[PDB]
RNA sequence: CGAUGUCGGCUCGUCGCAUCCUGGGGCUGAAGAAGGUCCCAAGGGUUGGGCUGUUCGCCCAUUAAAGCGGCACGCGAGCUG
RNA sequence: CGCUGAAAGCAUCUAAGCGGGAAGCCCGCCCCAAGAUGAGGCCUCCCGGCAGCCGGUAAGGACCCGGGAAGACCA
């Protein structure tokens, strides 16, 4: 119950606060939460926390959106994310190549994948691949385009599939 | 995707939005999905 | 971006893998180069191609002077290859080579006050049953009260041609380095003597 | 009596920010000085407001989604000639554009609004080629 | 009503989108293909012919398709009759 | 169609934000175009007497003439 909750900060994690934007620099790296002027930040060492001015809607909304968000920052220069993908579908794989992830999903060619920047595609099999980093939005970006390139199928579980992504597909013929 | 004025639940699971200044009935069943206009 | 001033002597189809392949022949070069267009001096980057070669004493003295900034001998026409530094300052043939595609920019003959048919090639009218003094016209022209009027650009009779065209995506069929001859697949526009201007073509 | 007609006065230069203005104000306080309406030597059938030049137009502010859903149209004569324009592409290419439109949509017409408009010089940015004419800054 | 020439065809088009095809998509009683429907989409195209004054329609053969309409049921100081 | 995500512990493509995404729009291709009176820019050439005024002038141009896949004339 959500910008109510304290963030805590452990460190080595430096919360730095400017004028609407946090710049937080953990061990697993850095990033910059740009955050909106009315929302204060409460920097304290440990547990940071935000002060919603009111209780406007906008003022609720953007308490919990700042809070929660910095959290996931200060989350991610401290650990960074991780989010999997179990590429499903006979014959479809992919395997790393060098930074670029190299995919073949069921073309007429493979599909190529390029890490942007921290954007890391680990491949523990051709048949699962993890992409890393200390964004937590990012990582769903990539990911995100990534299990957009063979969505799954709703016949058969051939495409790309989110780690936990629950199968749900309709009988056919 | 249907297109109505009259968007309603059809199931419990029909949770609508207002998104992008359109209310839309999102649901698991992709037949309830549907989008006032 | 590669470019050189020609003058369009002719058509002709030539032999190349058993294929009558007509080309238009070409004398482009040599062109000597007589101001670069920089974009501090002018905003952009381009030169200024003299091509033919005028008589001394028929040149007045504000171009002489402009060939004395320059060092080139007086010349008949001068141009511009827009976005195109050569090196070199006298661009000739050799800066192409066969195969190559290119684009061509040349003004069409001038058919003088052309008829709407042959300017736009509108169907006229028919030869016979009935059609009074009409065989040639553009029929109706608008619209009854609305609008009322004629839109812009309602094609009508006027100058066919004359104007600065370009063909383009022209193949080098091949460049004559001695005789500053170049071989190019398909028509290029303009009489025959008429100046042109080789351009290296913007496709992909 | 007849009423009061000033002699011919030098305008007198007046530089204005762009930055941080509403664009409808500030084209309206503009409009305001360009008409010459804050002089009481005020005529209404000669030209007499001041020159006036604008930097970082740019910079000038929009409420709400006037960003996009304002939408600079023109007009070629020719059949579907009507070239709309939104807000944010004609502050890419042409802000001074904008301000040009704003505050001309204010001007009086007729031969003495255009020559007025001709009075109004804008510049993206931050500078302008008026040093020479000593611009007064004028805050708004 | 001291005249606003009336259907049809021809020429020339311009425009709307309530889109026929082409572009994108949603759902499917979508296995694939082909589909149905709906949404976004007006850039371009949207055939030739037989019948009939006809528009319209039927038919022939095709097409990706063979759109519906507005423009004085567009267009005669442009034609025809 | 999304990712992150509060309001609203959850979830939410949206509210902050970010992404993808069409023969569609803009540009990109071609042509016109500084009467763009906002009349643009670059290069080169020319240099007296009664804001002016006169003078022949310089550069230059025009008329004229031979023409021309340029053309009704003009251009
Ligand atoms: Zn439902």
């Amino acid at each position: 119950r959500i910008g109510r909750l304290p963030i805590p900060v452990p460190k080595g994690v430096s919360v730095e606060v400017a004028p609407g934007r946090v710049k937080v620099k953990g061990p697993k790296g850095e990033l910059e939460v740009p955050v909106s002027p009315e929302m204060r930040v409460v920097v304290e060492e440990g547990v940071v926390r935000v002060e919603r001015p009111s209780d406007e809607r906008r003022h609720k909304s953007l308490h919990g959106l700042t809070r929660t968000l910095i959290a996931n920052a200060v989350k991610g220069v401290s650990e960074g994310y991780s989010k999997e993908l179990l590429i499903k579908g006979i014959g479809y794989r992919a395997r790393l190549v060098g930074r670029a992830l190299e995919l073949t999903v069921g073309f007429s060619h493979p599909v190529v994948v390029e890490p942007p920047e921290g954007i890391t595609f680990e491949v523990p099999e051709p048949t699962r691949v993890r992409v890393s980093g200390i964004d937590k939005q990012k990582v769903g970006q990539v990911a995100a385009n990534i299990r957009a390139i063979r969505k799954p199928s709703a016949y058969h579980e051939k495409g790309i599939y989110y780690a936990g992504e629950p199968v749900r597909l309709k009988p056919g013929k | 995707m249907k297109v109505r004025a009259s968007v309603k639940r059809i199931c419990d699971k029909c949770k609508v939005i207002r998104r992008h200044g359109r209310v839309y009935v999102i649901c698991e069943n992709p037949k309830h999905k549907q989008r006032q206009g | 971006m590669k470019g050189i001033l020609g003058v369009k002597v002719g058509m002709t189809r030539i032999f190349r893998d058993d294929r009558a392949v007509p080309v238009t022949v070409i004398l482009a070069g040599p062109c000597p180069v007589v101001q670069r267009r920089t974009p501090e001096k002018d905003g952009y980057t381009a030169v200024q191609l003299g091509f033919l070669p005028q008589n001394p004493k028929r040149v007045n003295r504000p171009l002489k002077g402009h060939f004395a900034k320059a060092g080139v001998e007086p010349v008949r026409i001068l141009r511009e290859i827009r976005d195109f530094n050569p090196e070199g300052d006298t661009v000739t043939v050799e800066i192409f080579k066969p195969g190559e595609r290119v684009d061509v920019t040349g003004t069409s003959k001038g058919r003088g006050f052309a008829g709407v048919m042959k300017r736009w090639n509108f169907a006229g009218g028919p030869d016979s049953h009935g059609a009074h003094k009409i065989h040639r016209h553009p029929g109706s022209i608008g619209n009854r009260k609305t609008p009322g009027r004629v839109y812009k650009g309602k094609k009508m009779a006027g100058h066919y041609g004359a104007e600065r065209v370009t063909v383009m995506n022209l193949e080098v069929v091949d460049v004559i380095p001695e005789e500053n001859l170049l071989l190019v697949k398909g028509a290029v526009p303009g009489p025959n003597g008429g100046l042109v201007i080789v351009r290296e073509t913007k496709k992909a | 009596m007849k009423t009061y007609v000033p002699k011919q006065v030098e305008p007198r230069w007046v530089l204005i920010d762009a930055e941080g203005k509403t664009l409808g104000r500030l084209a309206t306080k503009i409009a305001t000085l360009l008409r010459g309406k804050h002089r009481p030597d005020w005529t209404p059938n000669v030209a007499m407001g001041d020159f006036v030049v604008v930097v970082n137009a740019d910079k000038i502010r929009v409420t709400g989604k006037k960003l996009e859903q304002k939408i600079y149209t023109r007009y070629s004569g020719y059949p579907g000639g009507l070239k709309k324009i939104p807000l944010e592409k004609m502050l890419a290419t042409h802000p001074e554009r904008v301000l040009e439109h704003a505050v001309k949509g204010m001007l009086p017409k007729g031969p003495l609004g255009r020559r007025l408009f001709k009075r109004l010089k804008v510049y993206a940015g931050p500078d302008h080629p008026h040093q020479a004419q000593r611009p007064e800054k004028l805050e708004v």
